[PDB]
C-alpha cells in the first residue's frame, strides 16, 4: 500500500490447553522499564554542527551554554563536568564559525549578494 | 521506537519501469480504410499502442507510468519542446540571475550533472510480480499478458 | 581582440581580425559565444540591420545549448526576424535565452 | 546515566560515616584530621555522575 | 566523482562529458553544487540527519579520504580504508556515457 | 594508551580531505587546534575518590 | 555577540528611548535580538568604591568583565555574627562547616559560657567553610576573574564590581547596610576578554554627558586600544541586517569657507561648529550643497546666525584651537560661501543645567558687541504654540 | 576612466578606503583649475595679508610638512575580506576582491581595469584589449587550518605603489616587533622568578601579532630621556616612591 | 583519567608542597620547581629527573 513520507523533497476440536501460565510473579531485579527509560536516550543520536557550511542559495549558515544543560539535569546550580575551568590553555581553538565562508574570506556582506554586485557592476542598457 | 535516522533501502514498484514516453505535437486525423473488428456482432475499436498524429517525438518522463508505493520525490520532468525547459538549468547555480528566461553560459555542465544524478536517482526501485492474465485474441495467441 | 570602426563619408564600417586589417561586414565568421556576451546590448545595435538584409553569416559557438521548437504551415508565408531579435535582445552577459 | 542505571553495585557514603563517626577527638585541641576529611569529602552529598 | 567531473583533480576519473562548457570552478562554486548533491540524496532517501555536512564545509575539491595521529617522536600513522564498488557513482557513468 | 611512556604518547589527531601523493594548501583540520590529544574535559576528582 | 555603547543603558527604559538610532544606527528593521543590560547600578558601585581605591586599577579591573557570563554575589554579616545566625535555625547549614562545630551547635542550649564554645568560635574560620570569600581588602583585579569563574561569588564586604548583591539572612543580623539572552546585546563598560566584542566609536570622547562613562573611555582608549574593536554606525547597522523633554539629539558639522570671488570655487579654511542639535538642522533642511550666509546688504541671512547662535563655536582643523569670526564686510577675512560636508557624532546631551533649580530672574552678561538688537527681533518672532515663550515685552 | 576630454590625475590620501580609525591626517589637493595655495601658506605664512599669497622663501618647508603629512597619513596595514568568483566571461573565471561600504557597483569597475568589454576603438579600449588577461584578482593564497580564513592573500588590483612600499616598510617594522606567546610564558615565568606560574597553549595556531619587543638602545633612549625629563624638582619623584610604598 | 600526562601530574603535585624543604635539579635557568601541576599538559615539559 501507499507510505507516507517522512520529509518534504522537491516538488511539495480444540480443547482446554494443558501447559500455559499467567501467574506473573518475577520481578525484574534490575528494574526493566527503568533500564529502558535509560535506553531510548542511548539510541537517541546527536545533533549537527551545520556552521561553516553554505546552504542551496549558498550563502553561509559554547562554554556559558553547554554547561547549562548539566546544571538543569543535576537539580544543582553548579556543575561536575565542565567545558571550562579547565587548566589545559586551548588559546588557539578553531571553532567553525559563519563568520568564514569556504574559501578564506569573510562574511560581513554575503555570498550571493555580492556575487549579484559583481555581475551588475557590468550591465548594458538600450540607447534611445 | 527506532529512534536512529533510518533511510528507506527497499522500494517497490507496480508500473512500467520505462523512463521515456512519446507525445504527440501536433494532431493529425485521416481517412481511414477498416474502422474495427468484428467478433460476432461486437465491434473492437484499433486502438494504437502510442499516438498516431502529424508529428510525433519522445519526451523524458520519469515514471510516468508507476504505481509507486513509496516516491523518492526526485524526478525530472521535462515539456514537450514547443515550449521551454529552461528552468531546469536555471534552479541549480544561477544565484542571483536576471531575466528568468535565461540560463549561464557556464553552468551546463553542473546543470547536466545534477540533472542526470536526479535521473538515476529517480529510478531506485524494484519491480513487483503484479500478477498475470491470459488472452485468446486472434492478433497475439496464448500470451500470457502481465495486468 | 574584437574592434568596431567606421568613417566620414560613405566608410564602411571595419572590425578588428584576430590577426589582420580590419575588414568589412560582408563574410563568413566565427564567434564564440562570450564576444557576443560582452556587451549585447552594443553589439545588436551595431550588427541587426546587416543580419537582416546584409550578406553576413556569423556562426556562435557553444558546444552546448537547450532549445526550443516552434512549427508552421509551409503552405503560406513565414518569418523569423521577431523570434531571432528576441533571441538576440534577450541574450544578457549572464545567462542564454535558448 | 546507561552505565549508572545498569551497573550491579550501589555506591554510598554510609562506609565513609559509619567509619568516621567512631572517631573524634579531645575537647581541649584546635585541629582534628578526622574532621577535616569528613569536611574535605563532603559525604552528605550523592552526585556520581 | 562529480567535483572530479566539474573541476580538476588528481582522481583518476573516465571523463565521458566535455563537450558541454564549465567553467575553472572555484572554493565556493564546489561547495555549492556539493550542497546540492547532498540535499538532493538526502530528500531522496528521506534522512533527517545528515550526511556529509561538515564534509561541505572548506573546498571541497577533494579525494579519498585518511585520518591519522601523530607520537612525540614525530612518527605518524595513517590509516587509508580502500574504496568499494561504486553503484550510485558508476550508475552516473553508464547514463553520462549513454 | 600508554603508561610512563615519553614518545610513545600520541599529540595530534589529525584528519584530511586529500591524498598523499599531491601536495597542495596544508589543510590541517579542525581536531588539531586542540592544545592536548582533544577536546578537553574537567573532571571532580571528590565524587572520583 | 556584544557591543559597547557610550551612555548608561537599562533593560527597561533603554527600549523605550531607542538607543541604537539615537546614536545613528539604521536599525528600523526590527531585527529584535538585542537584550539591553541593565548597567545603571554599575555607576553607583563605581561612585561607591572610588572612596577606598585609585580609580586605575578599579577601571583596569572592571575592563574585563565578560558582560555575557552570568554571576552573582551573595553577601555574608561578619564572624562574630555567623555563629549566632546559624544557632538559630539550624537546618540552613552547609556541610563545610565541621562535624565538631555540627555537634556544638546542633542543640539548644545558650551555651554563652561554656570553654569548648569558646575554643571552637575562636577556632572558626570564615574563608574554610566558603571556598571563594573575595576578602575585606581584596586587590579587586582579582574579583573580575573570580567573578568570571564562578556563577556565584562569596563575599563580606558591601564594595564590588559586579552584577547583584544578595543577603545570606535577614537583614535585622547585619551591620550598616538567570537572565534572557539574545545574540546580540549593547552595553556600556566593554570588555576586552570576550573574543567577539566590539566597541561603539565615533561619538568624541569630551562630549560624553556623563563623567564616569568619560573617564572609562578615556582610561580604556589611553591603554590597549590596539587590540579594541572600533566600529561605525554603518557596520553596526550591516550588523543588524511618557517622553522625555531636555534629552535633545544633538550633532556636529563639517563645513568649510570658500569663494567664487574669481569665477572660480577656492578652498581656504576648514571649520568645525561643535554641538548643534539635529531638530533645528532638520527643521531648517540643511543639505551638503554650496551656501550664501551673508545677503547682499552687509547683515546675515540669519539663519546662520541662528545656526551658531544655538550651538557652540569653531576648532580650526589644522591648528585644533579656537576661531571667532569676522561679523564685517572687510577684507582681512569674510565668509561669502560655505559647503557643509557631513556630520560626525550622534549623541545626546541634557538640555536643562545643574544650576538653574528654582523658578527665579536670570541674568546674562555679554561682551559689548553682542547681537543684542537681532537676537531681540529673532526673540520678537517666536510662535510655536500661539504662544511666545521670549516676548520683547519683558527683556 | 573617466570618459572627458581631459582628465588629469591628483593627489587624495585615502579615497578608498574603509577604514578603521583615522588618522585625522588627509591630503586632499584641488585639481589645477581651482587653487591650492592654502597648503603652501600652511605653516609660516601667517603675515600674508591677501588670502591668495604665500611667501616663496617658506615653500621648502611648506613642501616638507606636507610631504610628512602624505606618508604620516596611510600608515595602516591591509586587511582582506570577500573573495568571490564570476559568472561573466569577462575574465579567465579569475576570483574577484569584495570590500564593505554602501555599495560595490562602481568599485569593481574601478578596481580591475582590465576586466572591461572591448566595443569601440576607443583610446580606452584601445588600451585595454592590449592587455594581459590572467593578472587580474586572486592568485596566491595561504591556508593553515581547514574551514578558516586565509591567513594573506596577493592580488592583482589597481593601487599607488608608493603608498604600497610605504605599507611593506611599515608592515616590515611591525613583523620585526612580533614576537611568540611560548616565550611571553618564558619571559612572565622568570620574571616572576617561579612564584607565579604562567600557561601557553602548544598546538597549531592561526596567526597572531603581538607587536611588543623592541631593541635595547631605543630602551636606553626612552630612559636617557625621561631622565632628562625629571630634573631638579622631586615633586616628580615623591608620588613614585609614594606608590612603591 | 584518560590524560596521559597524569603520572607527572601525580609527582608535581607533592613536588609543590614540597618546594622548600627537599629540593630536585632542573634542566635550564628559566623554570623554577615550584611551577604548579596545572601546567604539565603536553609529552614535553617532561623533567629530566
Amino acid at each position: 500500500k501507499r507510505i507516507p513520507r517522512k520529509t518534504k523533497g522537491k516538488s511539495s476440536p480444540a480443547t482446554a490447553e494443558p501447559g500455559t501460565s499467567n501467574c506473573e510473579h518475577y520481578k525484574a531485579r534490575p528494574g526493566i522499564a527503568s533500564v529502558q527509560k535509560a535506553t531510548e536516550s542511548a539510541e537517541l543520536p546527536m545533533k549537527n554542527n551545520d556552521e561553516g557550511t553554505p546552504d542551496k542559495r549558498g550563502n553561509t549558515k559554547e562554554a556559558d551554554d553547554a554547561t547549562k544543560k548539566q546544571a538543569k539535569d543535576t537539580e544543582k546550580a553548579k556543575a561536575q563536568v565542565t567545558y571550562s575551568d579547565t587548566g589545559i590553555n586551548n588559546a588557539n581553538e578553531l571553532s567553525r564559525s559563519g563568520n568564514v565562508d569556504n574559501e578564506g574570506g569573510s562574511n560581513q556582506k554575503p555570498m550571493s549578494t555580492r556575487i549579484a554586485e559583481a555581475t551588475s557592476a557590468i550591465v548594458s542598457k538600450h540607447p534611445a | 521506537l527506532l529512534h536512529a535516522d533510518t533511510p528507506r533501502l527497499v522500494t517497490w514498484d507496480a508500473g512500467l519501469c520505462t523512463s521515456f514516453k512519446i507525445v504527440p505535437i501536433v494532431p493529425a486525423q485521416v481517412p481511414q480504410d477498416v474502422l474495427a473488428y468484428t467478433f460476432f456482432t461486437s465491434s473492437y475499436a484499433i486502438q494504437s499502442p502510442f499516438p498516431e498524429a502529424a508529428v510525433s517525438r519522445i519526451v523524458v518522463h520519469t515514471r510516468w507510468a508507476s504505481n509507486v508505493d513509496f516516491d523518492r520525490d526526485s524526478s525530472v520532468i521535462m515539456a514537450p519542446p514547443t515550449e521551454n525547459n529552461i528552468h531546469l538549468f536555471k534552479q541549480l547555480l544561477n544565484t542571483e540571475t536576471l531575466s528568468v528566461r535565461g540560463a549561464n553560459p557556464l553552468m551546463f555542465r553542473a546543470n547536466v550533472l545534477h540533472m542526470l544524478l536526479e535521473f538515476v536517482l529517480d529510478n531506485l526501485y524494484l519491480n513487483r510480480h503484479t500478477g498475470f492474465s491470459q488472452d485468446h485474441t486472434p492478433f497475439t495467441e496464448g500470451a500470457n499478458l502481465r495486468s | 581582440d574584437c574592434r568596431i570602426s567606421f568613417g566620414m563619408n560613405g566608410a564602411a564600417p571595419m572590425i578588428r581580425d584576430e590577426t589582420g586589417m580590419m575588414v568589412p561586414f560582408e563574410g563568413n565568421w566565427i564567434f564564440p559565444l562570450a564576444l557576443w556576451q560582452m556587451n549585447t546590448r552594443y553589439f545588436n545595435q551595431q550588427f541587426d540591420a546587416w543580419i537582416k538584409t546584409g550578406e553576413l553569416r556569423i556562426r556562435i559557438e557553444m558546444g552546448a545549448y537547450p532549445y526550443m521548437l516552434h512549427y508552421y504551415d509551409p503552405r503560406q508565408y513565414a518569418n523569423a526576424w521577431n523570434l531571432t531579435s528576441a533571441w538576440l535582445e534577450e541574450i544578457t552577459p549572464t545567462s542564454i535565452p535558448s | 546515566v546507561l552505565l549508572q542505571r545498569i551497573s550491579p553495585l550501589q555506591i554510598d557514603p554510609t562506609i565513609i560515616s559509619n567509619t568516621m563517626s567512631t572517631v573524634s577527638e579531645s575537647t581541649t585541641q584546635t585541629l582534628s584530621p578526622a574532621s577535616s576529611i569528613l569536611g574535605k569529602l563532603r559525604p552528605s552529598n550523592s552526585d556520581f555522575s | 566523482t562529480l567535483v572530479a567531473q566539474i573541476s580538476e583533480t588528481q582522481y583518476p576519473v573516465d571523463r565521458y562529458l566535455d563537450w558541454i562548457p564549465s567553467l575553472r570552478a572555484s572554493a565556493a562554486t564546489a561547495a555549492t553544487f556539493a550542497e546540492w548533491v547532498n540535499t538532493s540524496m538526502k530528500t531522496a532517501f528521506d534522512l533527517s540527519d545528515m550526511l556529509l555536512e561538515p564534509l561541505l564545509s572548506g573546498d571541497p575539491r577533494m579525494t579519498q579520504l585518511a585520518i591519522q595521529y601523530q607520537q612525540y617522536n614525530g612518527r605518524t600513522f595513517n590509516v587509508i580504508p580502500e574504496m568499494p564498488g561504486s553503484v550510485i557513482a558508476d550508475c552516473v557513468q553508464l547514463t553520462a556515457e549513454v | 594508551y600508554v603508561r610512563l611512556d615519553r614518545d610513545r604518547v600520541p599529540t595530534m589527531v589529525g584528519v584530511t580531505r586529500q591524498s598523499r601523493d599531491t601536495i597542495t594548501q596544508p589543510a590541517l583540520s579542525l581536531s588539531t587546534t586542540n592544545t592536548t590529544v582533544g577536546v578537553p574535559l574537567a573532571l571532580d576528582a571528590r565524587a572520583i575518590t | 555577540a556584544y557591543i559597547a555603547v557610550p551612555a548608561v543603558v537599562d533593560s527597561r527604559s533603554s527600549e523605550a528611548i531607542g538607543l541604537l538610532e539615537s546614536f545613528g544606527v539604521d536599525a528600523g528593521s526590527d531585527a529584535n535580538d538585542v537584550s539591553y543590560q541593565d548597567h545603571d547600578y554599575v555607576v553607583d558601585q563605581l561612585q561607591y568604591m572610588l572612596d577606598g581605591y585609585e580609580a586605575g586599577d578599579v577601571i583596569d579591573a572592571l575592563v574585563y568583565r565578560n558582560w555575557l557570563h552570568h554571576s552573582v554575589y551573595c553577601l555574608l554579616p561578619p564572624k562574630s555574627q555567623l555563629l549566632e545566625y546559624w544557632k538559630s535555625n539550624p537546618s540552613v547549614i552547609p556541610d563545610n562547616v565541621d562535624r565538631r562545630l555540627r555537634k556544638r551547635l546542633m542543640l539548644k542550649k545558650d551555651l554563652r559560657k561554656d570553654d569548648e564554645y569558646n575554643q571552637l568560635a575562636r577556632a572558626f574560620k570564615i574563608s574554610d567553610v566558603y571556598a571563594p570569600l573575595i576578602s575585606s581588602t581584596t586587590s579587586p583585579m582579582t574579583m573580575i576573574q573570580n567573578l568570571n569563574q564562578g556563577e556565584i561569588v562569596y563575599t563580606t564586604t558591601d564594595r564590588v564590581i559586579g552584577a547583584r548583591v544578595l543577603l545570606y539572612a535577614p537583614r535585622k543580623y547585619y551591620a550598616s547596610t538567570r537572565v534572557p539572552h539574545s545574540r546580540f546585546n549593547v552595553g556600556t563598560f566593554p570588555s576586552i576578554a570576550t573574543p567577539k566584542c566590539s566597541v561603539m566609536s565615533g561619538v568624541d570622547i569630551e562630549s560624553i554627558p556623563n563623567e564616569f562613562i568619560k573617564l572609562f573611555y578615556q582610561r580604556v582608549k589611553s591603554i590597549h586600544a590596539n587590540i579594541l574593536n572600533d566600529i561605525s554606525p554603518q557596520i553596526v547597522s550591516d550588523m543588524i541586517n511618557h517622553v522625555d523633554v531636555y534629552r535633545v539629539d544633538v550633532v556636529n558639522v563639517l563645513f568649510e569657507v570658500v569663494d567664487v570671488a574669481d569665477g572660480l570655487r577656492s578652498v581656504s579654511r576648514k571649520l568645525i561648529m561643535h554641538t548643534v542639535p539635529v531638530c533645528i538642522l532638520e527643521l531648517l533642511g540643511i543639505e551638503i550643497a554650496d551656501y550664501c550666509i551673508r545677503q547682499e546688504d552687509g547683515m546675515f541671512t540669519d539663519w546662520f546666525l541662528l545656526l551658531t547662535m544655538l550651538s557652540d563655536g569653531l576648532t580650526d582643523r589644522r591648528t585644533h584651537c579656537q576661531y571667532l569670526i569676522n561679523p564685517s564686510s572687510m577684507p582681512p577675512d569674510v565668509i561669502l560661501n560655505i559647503s557643509i560636508t557631513g556630520f560626525i557624532n550622534r549623541h545626546t546631551i541634557d538640555v536643562m543645567p545643574d544650576v538653574y533649580d528654582f523658578i527665579k530672574p536670570i541674568g546674562a552678561v555679554l561682551p559689548k558687541g553682542s547681537f543684542k538688537s537681532t537676537i531681540m527681533r529673532v526673540l520678537d518672532s517666536i510662535s510655536v504654540l500661539g504662544v511666545k515663550i521670549m516676548p520683547r515685552a519683558h527683556v | 576612466f573617466p570618459e572627458a576630454a581631459v582628465s588629469r590625475i591628483v593627489v587624495h590620501t585615502r579615497w578608498a578606503s574603509n577604514v578603521d580609525f583615522d588618522r585625522d591626517s588627509s591630503v586632499i589637493m584641488a585639481p589645477p583649475t581651482e587653487n591650492n595655495i592654502h597648503l603652501f601658506k600652511q605653516l609660516l605664512n601667517t603675515e600674508t595679508l591677501s588670502v591668495r599669497g604665500a611667501n616663496p622663501l617658506m615653500f621648502r618647508a611648506n613642501v616638507l610638512h606636507m610631504l610628512l603629512e602624505f606618508v604620516l597619513d596611510n600608515l595602516y596595514l591591509n586587511r582582506h575580506t570577500g573573495f568571490s568568483q564570476d559568472h561573466t566571461p569577462f575574465t579567465e573565471g579569475a576570483n574577484l576582491r569584495s570590500l564593505p561600504g554602501p555599495d560595490a557597483e562602481k568599485w569593481y569597475s574601478i578596481m580591475y581595469p582590465t576586466r572591461m568589454g572591448t566595443p569601440n576603438v576607443s583610446k580606452i579600449c584601445n588600451f585595454v584589449a592590449s592587455c594581459v588577461r590572467n593578472r587580474v584578482g586572486r592568485f596566491d593564497r595561504a591556508q593553515m587550518m581547514n574551514g578558516a580564513m586565509s591567513e594573506w592573500v596577493d592580488v592583482f588590483e589597481t593601487s599607488d605603489a608608493l603608498t604600497v612600499s610605504i605599507r611593506g616598510r611599515w608592515m616590515a617594522r611591525l613583523a620585526r616587533m612580533n614576537i611568540n606567546p611560548t616565550e611571553i610564558e618564558w619571559a612572565l615565568t622568570e620574571c616572576a622568578q617561579g612564584y607565579v606560574t604562567v600557561t601557553s597553549p602548544y598546538a597549531p595556531s592561526v596567526n597572531r601579532l603581538m607587536p611588543y619587543r623592541i631593541s635595547n638602545a631605543e630602551r636606553q633612549i626612552s630612559q636617557i630621556i625621561r631622565v632628562m625629563n625629571i630634573g631638579n624638582n622631586a615633586t616628580v619623584i615623591q608620588p613614585v616612591l609614594q606608590d612603591i610604598s | 583519567t584518560t590524560d596521559p600526562c597524569a603520572p607527572v601530574k601525580a609527582f608535581m603535585t607533592l613536588a609543590n608542597m614540597m618546594v622548600g624543604f627537599e629540593t630536585i635539579p632542573m634542566d635550564n635557568q628559566i623554570y623554577t620547581q615550584s611551577r604548579r601541576a596545572s601546567a604539565f599538559s603536553t609529552p614535553h615539559t617532561w623533567p629530566r629527573c
